[PDB]
């Protein structure tokens, strides 16, 4: 079964970076577009970007770009976001998500567990 | 940024009704449309792709039709487990932006 | 920079074979063609916002505003001490008789905007000139003028497959029917299958299939803004002349399967990824070398007539590497050694 395990959730400061990992199983990691979408609490999701684990290039959305530094470890399948000048409204639900094909950028499946990186300054 | 707009936010029906959800474009998005469906507490699952090809695992009481700025997914006989949270997400333009999302409600 | 060095690798080496009969520029030699005008449509890809063309036409590369401006054009005009920029000088249409000669002259005259005359594409002054039949004028025949000069130095050199295709930004708003019909009305020699059959090959798929097709397009190309709609089977030939790459963005309408060709393998045969779903498709895999890399599409469909249906044919979808083997005729198309062939997404 196609599954996306990601990390736990961090309670990170303002100002620090979070490093929210996905590791791949079931198919072959290179030859399928990961994408990170967010959900932030009472509101709706929210596009990153996507890497493609073969060749390791990246395409960030404009709003997310300075920012987010997607990398990727084909040795274990493990696919990393990186992202820096962490505000009060970057609290959410940070999904990794899967193209849904052989190399097909435009939907999304299946799309992991989730990490909710609280950022705060409790 | 290509705004996707979804414009029943909040439909109640019964079980075993027929309910249709619109999302429309801000410009044109070709065929590119994509719904998902979010249970609470759970990651979205895709259930249409292209806005009018079902994917594998969907039960076929979903169908989905529409072509420029003009969408729909029509639910023909609604199910318990259909109560969810379900998003359109665009992919002509970069970036890919979602809707706002629609919830059914007993 | 690699690719102006690869640009100067070719022209150094190619400078003194002479077009013969039965010639052809190398897979290798168009790859470094192709990466040529891709960078140089990469370098500036959009237009100022101070000097646009209300009709989308892409200025950025016809302009000479814009020319001057491109770091590619520098960086290719200034290389080494401007030895090819020494060589473009010395060059005319009725004095080539070396492949490199060729080259440099068809893709020097691309990259700076200016025809075969001396004229530019389109003037500095007629960025924002609302008038459609000037620019669609000069865009035509821009493009008409480099497929001519190409066909007139192969009827002068006796030369069969030496193509050079026009840009997909050359063909604004441009009928292929027309450019046909105009380029082979005259020169009745055009039509020897001795003289230019790549280049007829070229003009003839884009006489029968337009640019735009609405609804009864099966597969589109996206490049930089630059768009493409095929509905029959996509030969090497036209996808390295108008400069798309199956790496870039491909947008299935139909749920027919196609053959993406990637690149060549160790056994003489072709490695190709299968679509039979509706989305976008951007090939994942690395960019292979110059001298591996093909680009072509086969559409696995019978809606397709009879007519037009030996451009799927494998020995004409994808340029031989051995010039007296090229397929270009309808009459001689062949569909053999499949065996060869191998899958990449299984």
């Amino acid at each position: 079964q196609v599954q996306l395990v990601q990390s736990g959730a961090e309670v990170k400061k303002p100002g620090a970076s979070v490093k929210v990992s996905c590791k791949a199983s079931g198919y072959t990691f290179t030859g399928y577009y990961m994408h990170w979408v967010r959900q932030a609490p009472g509101q709706g999701l929210e596009w990153m970007g996507w890497i493609n684990p073969n060749t390791g290039g990246t395409n960030y959305a404009q709003k997310f770009q300075g920012r987010v530094t997607m990398t990727r470890d084909t040795s274990i399948n493990t696919a990393y976001m990186d992202l820096s000048r962490l505000r009060s409204d970057d609290t959410a639900v940070y999904y990794c998500a899967r193209g849904w094909r052989y190399s097909y950028l435009d939907c999304f499946d299946p799309w992991g567990q989730g990490t909710l990186v609280i950022v705060s300054s409790a | 940024a290509i705004q996707m707009t979804q414009s029943p936010s909040s439909v109640s029906a019964s079980v075993g009704d027929r309910v249709t959800i619109t999302c429309r474009a801000s410009q044109g998005i070709s065929i590119w449309l994509a719904w998902y469906q979010q249970k609470p507490g759970k990651a979205p699952k895709l259930l249409i792709n292209a806005a009018s090809s079902l994917q594998s695992g969907v039960p076929s009481r979903f169908s989905g039709s529409g072509s420029g700025t003009d969408f729909t997914l029509t639910i023909s006989s609604l199910q318990p487990e259909d109560f969810a949270t379900y998003y359109c997400q665009q992919a002509n333009s970069f970036p890919y932006t979602f809707g706002q999302g629609t919830k059914l409600e007993i | 920079v690699a690719s102006i060095t690869a640009f100067k690798s070719m022209i150094d080496e190619t400078w003194d074979k002479k077009i013969e009969a039965n010639t052809c520029i190398s897979r290798k030699h168009r790859n470094i063609i192709h990466e040529v005008i891709r960078d140089f449509m990469k370098a500036y890809p959009k237009m100022d916002e101070n000097r646009k063309s209300p009709l989308g036409a892409p200025m950025q590369w016809l302009t000479q505003y814009y020319i001057l401006k491109n770091e590619y054009h520098k960086t290719m005009l200034a290389y080494d001490d401007g030895s090819l920029n020494t060589k473009f000088k010395t060059l005319n249409i009725y004095m080539i008789t070396n492949v490199g000669q060729y080259i440099l002259y068809i893709v020097f005259c691309i990259i700076s905007g200016k025809n075969h005359d001396g004229t530019p594409y389109i003037y500095d002054s007629e960025i924002t000139s609302n008038d459609k039949n000037l620019i669609n004028d000069r865009i035509k025949y821009a493009c008409k003028q480099i497929l001519h000069g190409q066909l007139t130095m192969a009827l002068r050199i006796r030369n069969k497959f030496m193509f050079i295709g026009s840009p997909m930004y050359l063909w604004f708003n441009v009928n292929g029917s027309h450019v046909y019909h105009e380029i082979y009305d005259r020169n009745v020699g055009f039509h020897n299958k001795e003289i230019g059959r790549l280049l007829y090959a070229f003009m003839y798929y884009l006489s029968i299939s337009g640019r735009f097709l609405n609804d009864l397009a099966l597969l589109k190309f996206t490049y930089l803004g630059e768009s493409w709609t095929f509905s029959l089977s996509v030969p090497e030939y036209i996808l390295y002349g108008l400069g798309y790459s199956v790496f870039d963005t491909i947008e299935k309408f139909s749920n027919d399967a196609i053959l993406v060709y990637i690149r060549t393998n160790n056994r003489n045969g072709y490695d190709y990824a299968e679509f039979n779903k509706k989305g976008i498709v951007k090939v994942t895999e690395d960019k292979p070398d110059n001298d591996k890399r093909i680009h072509a599409i086969r559409l696995i469909n019978y809606s397709s007539d009879v007519q037009h249906i030996h451009f799927g044919f494998r020995n004409t979808l994808i340029i031989d590497n051995e010039c007296t083997s090229i397929q270009s005729s309808a009459e001689n198309a062949t569909d053999t050694g499949h065996h060869q062939d191998s899958k990449i997404n299984i």
